[PDB]
């Protein structure tokens, strides 16, 4: 399980980001699962280019 | 296209080794050969010999 | 460095055409002291851009006495103190004393020896003043061009003059000039549009200043020292990921204009590679007549 | 003429090391027939683009003997096109035979023959063909134009070459080129019966991503279209500015290689035979 080292020396690129519907996840708020599943819906294109 | 004709110098190297043995002799013949303890018995004589 | 090359017996009456071109330049390969026919040949029809391409990587060379064994040639850019030696003119207009001579490809209708006997070609380049040169290549791209948008096709001024006679630039189709000049044309056309459109998207707003005193002020003002209006390029907007199918980096390609830029413009001649000196000679020698020359 | 330049005395650690450089180039000031080696000589590495900026002020000079007193030179091109001579490569290409070399700033350093008992460096610039030089000073000045093995700017000279460049960007454009800007759509459908006139166009061409996003009007008819035609024009500008816009970013090729006998391709280190243009 010896991974430190891996990303300690893989992080010499700077960066890149291909998309990130992928790897990411977010804390909902109240008011949920009717209309919350709408304001995902709506926004899910701007997550995959 | 033609060629000349090349030389080339090149000087190389000597290796140094080493040789031992081992030759440990008594101290009874040590004494004995030398004379320092020799008594005059015709028994001394004999071991010194 | 004079070299000879091996010539493949041909025939009676051919050989007497080859003796008459005992002026004309010719691309060697490498310098050595010998040659093969064979090898200084190229298709008389050919492409005018890789040909232009292919002057560089060779070697300038005239074609001194000939003789039904061998003949001689001299290159031209190594060389002791520059000797004198002698050039036949082959270009459409003659050249004066005292100026440059430039090596063009044939890009008007073309001439090529076909010596049938050996079944090979050969092309000898045209000799051209410079400047009139340098403007002979735009004048036959310039045709082209104002051909291609099928516009007026023509305008009664596609003429040159060269010590007054006038010369009518034959016209455009008569070897291959549709098709042997399509690639120049096209070549130079694209990365003139492309830098415009560079320039013009580092700066947007070029073209809204004033008609006379906005845009000379701008230029004024470029040439001049360290104001530069702030940053003058207003910074382009953030690129895509890069994987999007419409990834448009503006920097990645004014680097491939200025390489390709560079790269054409060094492919062009333009840098003299003789100069006239003639000497007790009529003081202008008329096309297809033998012109003492120095090298440069 | 012979430039000699004159050494102090030296230590035997550095004088054999200054032996092996026979065949470099270094950069004098003033055409003396006599210079001290003080006199020429460059600081450690540092912005290649000042650097190669430098170059252009400066005639070069190739030296041949290295004496223990006295070390002789040769300057390049000042009346001179013939004089066949020889120079040792040191850029990471090999040059073969036919082409030009030009004269290019060292990168990441670490050439420096560091002679500790005169206190100075020398920095001998390497030596590539054309064809990569041009490349390579391309990607130096889009990188330099970017900030409004790979060193950064300096903020400070960055600008001077942005500024050389923008001009002779500037005044490429004309009431002619207007009218070859035009035919950009005309273009593209030509680069599509065909397969040459495609393959011309570049693929991130810049312009491909414009001939299909905006469409632009008939040219307006210039003033007097009767008398002048200014396509012409436009396009003999172009080809004078393209003619010496490699140089005025680089350097101008400054010898061309011929030999005679030896293998055509010459390797990284090796000497080969020269004539300077």
């Amino acid at each position: 399980l010896d991974v430190d080292a891996t990303l300690a020396a893989l992080r010499q690129e700077p960066a890149e980001v291909q998309c990130a519907f992928g790897a990411y996840v977010a804390d909902a708020r109240p008011d949920a699962l009717v209309g919350l599943m709408q304001r995902f819906l709506e926004e899910w294109p701007g997550m995959m280019p | 296209p033609a060629d000349q004709p090349v030389h080339n110098y090149m000087i190389k190297r000597l290796d140094r080794r080493s040789l031992n043995a081992a030759f440990s002799i008594a101290v009874e013949a040590l004494g004995l050969i030398s004379g320092e303890n020799l008594d005059g018995t015709h028994i001394s004589s004999a071991m010194r010999l | 460095m004079e070299v000879d090359i091996a010539l493949p017996t041909l025939s009676p009456g051919d050989l007497s055409a080859l003796q008459r071109c005992e002026g004309r330049v010719v691309f060697l390969e490498t310098l050595r002291r010998h040659a093969t026919l064979r090898e200084v040949a190229l298709p008389c029809g050919g492409d005018v851009l890789a040909a232009m391409a292919a002057y560089r990587r060779r070697f300038a060379a005239v074609i001194t006495r000939v003789t039904p064994h061998r003949m001689l040639a001299t290159p031209l850019g190594v060389g002791g103190r520059g000797q004198s030696l002698v050039l036949q003119n082959t270009g459409p207009f003659d050249l004066t004393n005292g100026d440059h001579v430039c090596l063009v490809p044939p890009l008007l209708g073309d001439e090529c020896l076909r010596l049938t006997s050996a079944n090979l070609e050969l092309r000898f380049p045209m000799t051209l003043p410079l400047a009139q040169a340098r403007e002979l290549t735009a004048r036959v791209v310039a045709r082209a061009a104002e051909t291609l948008r099928g516009g007026a096709p023509a305008r009664g001024a596609d003429v040159v003059f060269s010590n007054g006679r006038r010369y009518q630039l034959p016209p455009p189709h008569r070897d291959n000039a549709e098709a042997a000049t399509r690639s120049l044309v096209l070549n130079m056309i694209f990365l003139l549009n492309e830098g415009a459109v560079i320039l013009l998207s580092l700066i947007p707003n070029l073209l809204t200043l004033g008609a006379q005193d906005g845009y000379a002020n701008a230029v004024i003002q470029l040439g001049s020292a360290t104001r530069e209006l702030g940053q003058l390029v207003r910074q382009p907007p953030p690129p895509l990921p890069q994987d999007h199918a419409r990834r448009f980096c503006v920097f990645e390609a004014l680097e491939a204009w200025i390489a390709s830029a560079s790269r054409l413009g060094d492919t062009l001649g333009t840098r003299p590679v003789a100069r006239v000196c003639i000497f007790d000679g009529p003081p202008t020698v008329p096309p297809g007549e033998k012109a003492a020359v120095v090298e440069v």
